[PDB]
Formats: structure tokens, C-alpha cells, sequence
């Protein structure tokens, strides 16, 4: 074989070369906070949430891209690596909206959560806020680009998966925005996965908008039967009325994907 | 300047634009330059010819190219709206730049500015209403050394004075061309207290050559 | 050897490089240039790194990486694919002025780099980014290209070697950040100016998933005077791990701004005070000095006597040598203005990648803004210095670090003025 | 004979905006044939 040995907070484990870091957590059973990774979607790097400190080396790596080789020791848990996670908060939460009580991402936002869990617990940010100019992409998704945090999971989406190339990132710096630069309508059999798929509230669903809160829906997982693929679905309900259809996860038909018929 | 675009009527896909003969032989010749499979690394010398041919760049370039190099007309739109040299609002004739960066703020690039301004009554990122300059305000334009200076298109204006720039504007509003360079005693980067180095003459071919070779 | 400075007219590699020589093909080999380049290519790609490498020639970038083990990174065999050097011109580093006039007055040197660079590691040709404004530079050094073409040095039996080399010149688009070596590689490559993630290394993936090696204009049109005069020709100047000559830009507040070669320990002082003229007011007038441009962080007077132009003596001096760019601000620069300018320099050409750099440096943009106006308390300090240590190594390119440096720099060695201008703000207006 | 004197940098008081691009397809009769990829496109 080929399998090579790492160390997870002085746990070894075996993994297969090529591998990355996040990946390595994964099987000794940690979870790396991440932004910008997907496990379908091509590797970005560009949210840096998921620094982490190798030992005897002065430089965090990049968990979500680098890989790992021979007699590599992650600190997982580290100070500086908490510090790191704090400091790429910080940032990620300086020029936020405060629109969680307007927002449907509330209570299933990962950007609330791991910022609960690995953010810090008060603001040094003193400035005015930026603006983002919404854009208007289709009557399925409701897109508010004040909360977009610049991920690129879209442009991976449409580009790799839809297949559709028509979401970029127009401008530079802080001034940057995500979105199509003319009034074009993303409209694929797939455009519902980016509302799936977006770590923040900048694409919600318009149906959907403004209805029901996370912590109330009772999900049942059922079966899609408008086509013949058979998707694995959760139906998110509230006191006997169905509210939103939400995919499962079944690697061998619909990984983590639905055609928007079906939502 | 905003990284949206409304179709106006000025600016519309519907607006005609099309490459000349010879711009089209010229991004043959920068489509040759480069491998095959990777014909997409040319957007960025076509996309400048596109805008040295019309003076700024509409959306019809933008379509243009990416069906002339079969790209995704997004790429296009990414690449215009990423670098600062890409005119997508129609300047004047003249697109003085002014850069005011520490190494010429120091030099006093400041009273450059307000001369100009003060000369041809518009401010930071306005036109002419004759549309003939445009002033605009840029970073560092490596002429640290040269400092201050300004750029009109494609000629670097350097060691300039208030009076010196003003007789160059008067220069283009007469419809000459100045001559691109320092405008002081020195020729092109050495002091103007005379050579400090180099006052010898070169030695020539096969000086010094290792034994061997 | 312990003191330097003074290097002779004789030890200079860039002859010409004031303009006052023709710079066409009859004035370089009037000069010695294109001299046996046959057998300079046929000797070997090892005894051509072998010379590199005894030379101690570093990066002349700024990062000053040796030369030789950067360049014996790509002496592996194909696998199919080709190999690119890209000599990168972009020099959008403030107080830099260096290669410009190597592109502009010897362009011949930097091909005949470009030629051996390309023996040295098997490269199949050779992608010149050059800067977008530099419009006249780049048709001077097209002239130049082509009339080595014409003469048969570089092409299709490259100087009658039997070598495969072609030389391309690229342009780019008024971008700062594409200065960075993956950066310049996405651009070449039809993309935006966004640095990808190391590793992969360019010498593993580079241009168009080609094995690529990035080299600087100042490292690469040495080469041809490395393996012509020879290695410990070149290792003879400077103190240890900081061999040869270097092109020095003094601007700022001086009587006589220029560029001028130097060996590579010369003290500040000593360069100032020779070549520059002196400093505007005399040497007392000195208040603080950027050693390597933009990106390097700033000494002040007392320190800037004694330190000598090099990597180490600067490293030791917790600077850096950069681009061996000395910027001089006398008693009269509002320090403070100087460096909140530097910052809005650096929130303009910052690519948005990685966030890090694309929310703080805004964020360090207004607060200096706001400790330039003096409408701060002395904790925004301490604050500030903290939010620069957080962007300081968490970034994907190293414009990061680069923004934090001067910020840093400015703090340790100028508190006092800074609280001093808060507090009489906060005098004059409550 | 030797001149430390007359700039000799003057033939680029003469470029037009067409230059660079003229130069570059003069010069593209002259270079060797790029290699392939095995496809026209990376979407191909
Ligand atoms: N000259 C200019 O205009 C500017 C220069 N700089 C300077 O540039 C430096 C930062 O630039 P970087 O390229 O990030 O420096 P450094 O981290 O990357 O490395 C320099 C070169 O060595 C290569 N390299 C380093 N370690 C390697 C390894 N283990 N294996 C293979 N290749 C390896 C890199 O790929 C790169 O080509 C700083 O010193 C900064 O002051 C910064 C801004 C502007
Ligand atoms: C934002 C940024 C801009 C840079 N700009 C330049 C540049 O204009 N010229 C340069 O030689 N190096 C520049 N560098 C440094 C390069 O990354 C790299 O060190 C250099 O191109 C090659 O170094 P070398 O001299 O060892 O070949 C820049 C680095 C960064 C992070
Ligand atoms: S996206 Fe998340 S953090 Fe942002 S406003 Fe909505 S719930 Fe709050
Ligand atoms: S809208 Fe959402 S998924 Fe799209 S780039 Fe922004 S944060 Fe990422
Ligand atoms: S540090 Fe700034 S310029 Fe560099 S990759 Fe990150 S966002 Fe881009
Ligand atoms: S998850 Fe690795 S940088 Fe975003
Ligand atoms: S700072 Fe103005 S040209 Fe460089
Ligand atoms: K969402």
C-alpha cells in the first residue's frame, strides 16, 4: 500500500497521500470550521477560517488545500490556531449587516454558529459598514448582497456543477461583488443549490421568504416522485402544514442536489 | 465608478463595434503567440487593441471577444471590471494621470494637482465639456526617482513645475505633442549635479572572461 | 574584506544604464554583450547553475531567495510538458524606478538572461510580463527582440547552439497585485490578478499547468555577466550571503534623486551623502528612511547611521532590503499622512482573494485616516497593532504582510507623535 | 568617438499606438510552432 502516517494532536492516523489536512481531521473525527470548502466544489482557500498550526513550523496552513505528508503533527486545538480563528472572524464580522433578525438564515446560519463557538464574544470595529447594490437574478432566488462574505461557492457552482458560467466576481479589493454585471437571470434546472449551498443569508429562497424559522420545522425525509431519479428529500413541515423541501444526502443519486422542481 | 452596468442607450449590446482588417491580423498574430488548448490567455491584449481601436470599452468589445475567443462573455466582464487601465466610461481625447503616491506626494505632486485643476476648471474625475482632457488620480507609475509626474496616454511627463505643466496642457490644447521625458536638466534618471558613476567609458567585448569558457 | 562602498566603473554590470550609449544591438556589442553565447549554452544547464550557484546571487525581487537552488528546482526531465521561464517586469513598488530603466536602456542584457536562463533549466521559451504603463519600455525592448531575431541570436538555432528558445513580450493592465509570481501567472493566463495557493509550487504547476520559474529583471540580466566574468568575480563584493552589486533608487527628500549601482554593504549614510547628493537640509534634517520601498517598514534617524544597504544587516534591523528602494523623508514630512497615503496604497491594489487582506486593510485605512485627523484615543494603538499582527501571516500572497509592515513600523517607532496629535485633537475640540 | 552626453534613447519620441502590436506581428512569421494540449478549449 501506500498509506502514510500523521499525527492529530498526537493521535496517529493513517491517510492516503494527497491528502489534506481537513480531510485528515475528518477521519480522526474533528471538524475544521470552513467557509469557502466544499466537499463537491472545487478548492478555493480564500476564507482562511480554517488555519490551523503544524507543529514546529512558525506559519499556519491553509487545512482546506494543503496536504499533508510523512511525521506531520496537527495542533488543532492550539493557541495560536484559536487566535487565527478569531482574528479571520473578526474580519469576516467588520463589515457584516446587522440583519439577523431580518434574515432567514437566522438560527441555521454557519456564520452565527461558528462564530458562537469560535469567534470572540465583542466588536473592535468602529467604521461605517459597506453596501452592496442587490441584484436581481430570477423569481426563485432572492439574492441580498450586503451579507455575501465573497466565498465564491456561486462561481464554483454555476462553472462546475450547473455548468452555466454566468456568475462572476466584478471589481477589486473591498469594492469586490459577486454577481452577473448585466440584468441576467441564472435560470438552470439546478438554481436552487446555491440557496442550499450559500453559508450566509445573500441567496434565500423567494417562495420561501419570510415564512418560517429553523427551529420550529418538524423534517421528515421522504421521497421526490415528480421525476423518475428518485431523490432522497427532507420535508420541513410547521403544525401540520408543509413549509420547504430540502435535499438528503444519498451519494449514489442525488448527492446533495435537487432539480428546483422538486423544491 | 460602479461594477454594475445599466443598459443605456449609449452603452446597450445592440451598440455596433467591429474590429478593423488589420486589428483583426493583429489578434491573429496574439492568438498564434500563445499555446493551443489555452486560447483564453489572450483577453487581455485583444481587449486592450479593442480599446486602443474606440477610445473605452462599451458592452459590445466585451461580447465581441468572447466570441471571437470563445470564452464565457463573465470571464470578459471580470477581466474589464479587475484592471484599472480597462475605460468601460467614455474618456476624453487626453487622460492626464496624475500619481500621488509617498515618493511623489513628498516632491509636492499636490500643487501639480490643484494647478491642473485650477488651469482647466474641473476637478478629480471630470471631463472637459469639449470632452479633451479627463484627470484623473492614479498610485505610483515607477518614475519615483523622476518625481513628480503625470502621464497623458501613453507619454510619461516627468520632474514637472506648475508653469511647465501648464505650458504642456496649452501644448495639447494647440493640438502639438510634447516631448515625453524629464523636464528639468537632467536626460533620464541621473543626478543633476552631473555623473556620480559611469563617467568611464565601457571596456567593450572580452574583458575579464573567466579562463575555460 | 570589512568596508565597502565605492564600487568602480570597471565592476559595473549595467554599463549604459544612465541612457547616454545607444542601447540597439551595435551599442551592446559595443559594450559586451552577446558574447560567446554558443559556448555559454553549450558548457551545460549545471555548469551555468554550478556558476549561479557559487556567485551567491540572491533575489533581486525583494524576497532574496538564492538564485541558484530556485533555478535548480526545474533541472528535473519532462514528463511531457513544457517548461516557461517568465521574466516579470511589472514593478508597481513604490520608490522603484530600477528595471524600468533596464528595459528601456539594455534590453539586450535582459535577453541574453533571458537566452541563458532558459539553458539553464531547459525552459522552451520565455513570457516577458511587462507593466501596462510602460508603453514605450516595452515597444523599446520589442525593437530589441527583433533585431536579435533578425541576427539569428535567439530563435531557431539559437546563436548556432542548436537550442530551442523563443522570447515573448505580454502587457499588462494597470494591477499592482499582478506582481506577485502565481498572480502574473493567472494573468498571463487570461484570469484575474489573483495569487494562487503554494503548494503548488511554479516550478510543479505553473503557466498553463506548465513547469514555470518567475525570475526579476534585476536577476536575470546579470546572468550573462555571471558566467562570462565568472562566479567568484560576482561573490567577491559584499559580506557573506549578500554577494554582488545592486541598483539602488534614492528618491523622496533629496537634493538629487537617481539610480545608481552599488556594492551591496554600503552603508546609508555613505550612499546618501555620495551619490544623492546629500539629504534636502543636511544630514541633521533626517527624520525617517523606507529602505526597500513600500512594502519594507520605515527606520528613523538615530537608527539609519550606522546600517549597512544589505539582507542581513537590515533583517538584524527588523527591515528589510526589498527593492533596494531608499525613500527619505526630511523633518518636514507629516510621517503620519505619509503612511496613511502608503495604506490607501495598499487598499487600492489589493485583489479581494483571500479575507484577510480585504477587510482589514480597508479597516487600517480608516483608522489611519482618522489617527492622521487625530479623532482617536491612545487604545486604537495597541488596537491597531493587534489587527496588523492578525493579518501578518494569514494571508494567501504576501501583499498582506506588506500593508501590515509599514503600519507596524510606524507604530513602534513613532507612538509619541501619534499620541501627542491625538491628544491635541482632542484638546482643540472638547 | 565617446560621448557622455547626447541621450541616445530617442526613438521612442516616434511611437504611435500601434506600435507594440505592428512589432509583435512582424515578429510572429519568425517563432516556432506552439505545442497542444490535445484539445482546442479546456470546455472542448
Ligand atoms: N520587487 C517588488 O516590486 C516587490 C517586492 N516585494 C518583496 O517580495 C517578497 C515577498 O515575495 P514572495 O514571492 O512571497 O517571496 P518568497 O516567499 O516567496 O519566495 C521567493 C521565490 O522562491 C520560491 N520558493 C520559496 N520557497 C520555495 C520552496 N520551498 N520550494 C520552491 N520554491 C520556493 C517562490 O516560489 C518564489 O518564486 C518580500 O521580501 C517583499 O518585500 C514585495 C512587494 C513588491
Ligand atoms: C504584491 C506583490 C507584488 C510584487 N511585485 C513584484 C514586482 O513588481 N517585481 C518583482 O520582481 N517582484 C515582485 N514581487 C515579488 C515576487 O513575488 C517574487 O519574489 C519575484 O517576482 C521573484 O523573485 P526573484 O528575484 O527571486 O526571482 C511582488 C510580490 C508581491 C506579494
Ligand atoms: S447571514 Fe447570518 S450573520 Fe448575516 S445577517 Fe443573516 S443570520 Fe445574521
Ligand atoms: S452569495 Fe453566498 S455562496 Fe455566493 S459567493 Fe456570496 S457567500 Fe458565497
Ligand atoms: S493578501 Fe490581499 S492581494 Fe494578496 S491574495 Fe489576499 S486579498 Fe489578494
Ligand atoms: S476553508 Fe480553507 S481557506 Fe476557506
Ligand atoms: S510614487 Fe509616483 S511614480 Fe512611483
Ligand atoms: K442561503
Amino acid at each position: 500500500s501506500n498509506l502514510i502516517e500523521v499525527f492529530v494532536d498526537g493521535q496517529s492516523v493513517m491517510v492516503e497521500p494527497g491528502t489534506t489536512v481537513l480531510q485528515a481531521c475528518e477521519k480522526v473525527g474533528m471538524q475544521i470550521p470552513r467557509f469557502c470548502y466544499h466537499e463537491r466544489l472545487s478548492v478555493a482557500g480564500n476564507c482562511r477560517m480554517c488555519l490551523v498550526e503544524i507543529e514546529k513550523a512558525p506559519k499556519v496552513v491553509a487545512a482546506c488545500a494543503m496536504p499533508v505528508m510523512k511525521g506531520w503533527n496537527i495542533l488543532t486545538n492550539s493557541e495560536k490556531t484559536k487566535k487565527a480563528r478569531e482574528g479571520v472572524m473578526e474580519f469576516l464580522l467588520a463589515n457584516h449587516p446587522l440583519d439577523c433578525p431580518i434574515c432567514d438564515q437566522g438560527g441555521e446560519c454557519d456564520l452565527q454558529d461558528q462564530s458562537m463557538m469560535f469567534g470572540s464574544d465583542r466588536s473592535r470595529f468602529l467604521e461605517g459598514k459597506r453596501a452592496v447594490e442587490d441584484k436581481n437574478i430570477g423569481p426563485l432566488v432572492k439574492t441580498i448582497m450586503t451579507r455575501c462574505i465573497q466565498c465564491t461557492r456561486c462561481i464554483r457552482f454555476a462553472s462546475e456543477i450547473a455548468g452555466v458560467d454566468d456568475l462572476g466576481t466584478t471589481g477589486r479589493g473591498n469594492d469586490m461583488q459577486v454577481g452577473t454585471y448585466i440584468e441576467k437571470m441564472f435560470m438552470s434546472e439546478l438554481s436552487g443549490n446555491i440557496i442550499d449551498i450559500c453559508p450566509v443569508g445573500a441567496l434565500t429562497s423567494k417562495p420561501y421568504a419570510f415564512t418560517a424559522r429553523p427551529w420550529e420545522t418538524r423534517k421528515t425525509e421522504s421521497i421526490d416522485v415528480m421525476d423518475a431519479v428518485g431523490s432522497n428529500i427532507v420535508v420541513s413541515t410547521r403544525t401540520g402544514e408543509v413549509m420547504r423541501i430540502l435535499p438528503r444526502m444519498h451519494e449514489d443519486i442525488n448527492e446533495e442536489w435537487i432539480s428546483d422542481k422538486t423544491r | 465608478a460602479l461594477f454594475v452596468h445599466r443598459d443605456t442607450p449609449k452603452n446597450n449590446p445592440e451598440t455596433p463595434f467591429d474590429f478593423t482588417p488589420e486589428n483583426y491580423k493583429r489578434i491573429e498574430a496574439i492568438v498564434k503567440n500563445y499555446p493551443e488548448g489555452h486560447k483564453a490567455a489572450a483577453v487581455l491584449p485583444v481587449l486592450d487593441l479593442a480599446q486602443r481601436q474606440n477610445g473605452w470599452l462599451p458592452i459590445s468589445a466585451m461580447n465581441k471577444v468572447a466570441e471571437i475567443l470563445q470564452v464565457p462573455p463573465m470571464r470578459v466582464y471580470e477581466v474589464a471590471t479587475f484592471y484599472t487601465m480597462y475605460n468601460r466610461k467614455p474618456v476624453g481625447k487626453y487622460h492626464i494621470q496624475v500619481c500621488t503616491t509617498t515618493p511623489c506626494m513628498l516632491r509636492n505632486s499636490d500643487s501639480i494637482l490643484e494647478a491642473i485643476q485650477k488651469k482647466l476648471g474641473i476637478k478629480v474625475g471630470e471631463t472637459t465639456p469639449d470632452k479633451l482632457f479627463t484627470l484623473i488620480e492614479v498610485e505610483c507609475l515607477g518614475a519615483c526617482v523622476n518625481a513628480p509626474m503625470v502621464q497623458i496616454n501613453d507619454n510619461y511627463y516627468e520632474d514637472l513645475t506648475p508653469k511647465d505643466i501648464e505650458e504642456i496642457i496649452d501644448e495639447l490644447k494647440a493640438g502639438k505633442i510634447p516631448k515625453p521625458g524629464p523636464r528639468s536638466g537632467r536626460f533620464s534618471c541621473e543626478p543633476a549635479g552631473g555623473l556620480t558613476s559611469l563617467t568611464e567609458p565601457p571596456k567593450g567585448p572580452g574583458f575579464g572572461v573567466q579562463a575555460g569558457l | 574584506k570589512t568596508s565597502f562602498g565605492s564600487l568602480k566603473d570597471e565592476d559595473r554590470i549595467f554599463t549604459n544604464l544612465y541612457g547616454r550609449h545607444d542601447w540597439r544591438l551595435k551599442g551592446a556589442q559595443s559594450r559586451g554583450d552577446w558574447y560567446k553565447t554558443k559556448e555559454i549554452l553549450l558548457k551545460g544547464p549545471d555548469w551555468i547553475l554550478g556558476e549561479v550557484k557559487t556567485s551567491g546571487l540572491r533575489g533581486r525581487g525583494g524576497a532574496g531567495f538564492p538564485t541558484g537552488l530556485k533555478w535548480s528546482f526545474m533541472n528535473k526531465p519532462s514528463d511531457g510538458r513544457p517548461k516557461y521561464l517568465v521574466v516579470n517586469a511589472d514593478e508597481g513598488e513604490p520608490g522603484t524606478c530600477k528595471d524600468r530603466e533596464i528595459i528601456r536602456h539594455d534590453p539586450h542584457k535582459l535577453v541574453e538572461g533571458c537566452l541563458v536562463g532558459g539553458r539553464a533549466m531547459g525552459a522552451r521559451a520565455a513570457y516577458i510580463y511587462i507593466r501596462g504603463e510602460f508603453y514605450n519600455e516595452a515597444s523599446n525592448l520589442q525593437v530589441a527582440i527583433r533585431e536579435a531575431y533578425e541576427a539569428g541570436l535567439i530563435g531557431k538555432n539559437a546563436c548556432g547552439s542548436g537550442y530551442d528558445f523563443d522570447v515573448f513580450v505580454v502587457r499588462g493592465a494597470g494591477a499592482y497585485i499582478c506582481g506577485e509570481e502565481t498572480a502574473l501567472i493567472e494573468s498571463i493566463e487570461g484570469k484575474q490578478g489573483k495569487p494562487r495557493l503554494k503548494p503548488p509550487f511554479p516550478a510543479d504547476v505553473g503557466v498553463f499547468g506548465c513547469p514555470t520559474t518567475v525570475a526579476n529583471v534585476e536577476t536575470v540580466a546579470v546572468s550573462p555577466t555571471i558566467c562570462r566574468r565568472g562566479g567568484a568575480w560576482f561573490a567577491s563584493f559584499g559580506r557573506e550571503r549578500n554577494s554582488g552589486t545592486k541598483l539602488f533608487n534614492i528618491s523622496g527628500h533629496v537634493n538629487n534623486p537617481c539610480t545608481v549601482e552599488e556594492e551591496m554593504s554600503v552603508p546609508l549614510k555613505e550612499l546618501i551623502e555620495k551619490h544623492a547628493g546629500g539629504v534636502t537640509g543636511g544630514w541633521d534634517n533626517l527624520l525617517a528612511v523606507i529602505p526597500g520601498g513600500s512594502s519594507t517598514p520605515l527606520i528613523p534617524k538615530s537608527v539609519c547611521e550606522t546600517v549597512l544597504m544589505d539582507f542581513d544587516a537590515l533583517i538584524q534591523a527588523q527591515t528589510g532590503l526589498g527593492t533596494a528602494a531608499v525613500i527619505v523623508m526630511d523633518r518636514s514630512t507629516d510621517i503620519v499622512k505619509a503612511i496613511a497615503r502608503l495604506i490607501e496604497f495598499y487598499k487600492h491594489e489589493s485583489c479581494g482573494q483571500c479575507t484577510p487582506c480585504r477587510e482589514g486593510v480597508d479597516w487600517m485605512n480608516k483608522v489611519m485616516a482618522r489617527f492622521v485627523r487625530g479623532d482617536a484615543r491612545p487604545a486604537e494603538i495597541d488596537s491597531l497593532w493587534e489587527i496588523s499582527k492578525q493579518i501578518e501571516g494569514h494571508t494567501i500572497c504576501a501583499l498582506g504582510d506588506g500593508a501590515a509592515w509599514p503600519v507596524q513600523g510606524l507604530i513602534r517607532h513613532f507612538r509619541p507623535e501619534l499620541e501627542e496629535r491625538m491628544q491635541r485633537f482632542a484638546q482643540q475640540h472638547q | 568617438p565617446f560621448d557622455n552626453t547626447t541621450y541616445k534613447n530617442l526613438q521612442h519620441h516616434d511611437y504611435s499606438t500601434y506600435t507594440f502590436l505592428d512589432l509583435n506581428l512582424d515578429l510572429s512569421k519568425f517563432r516556432m510552432p506552439q505545442p497542444s494540449s490535445g484539445r482546442e478549449s479546456p470546455r472542448h
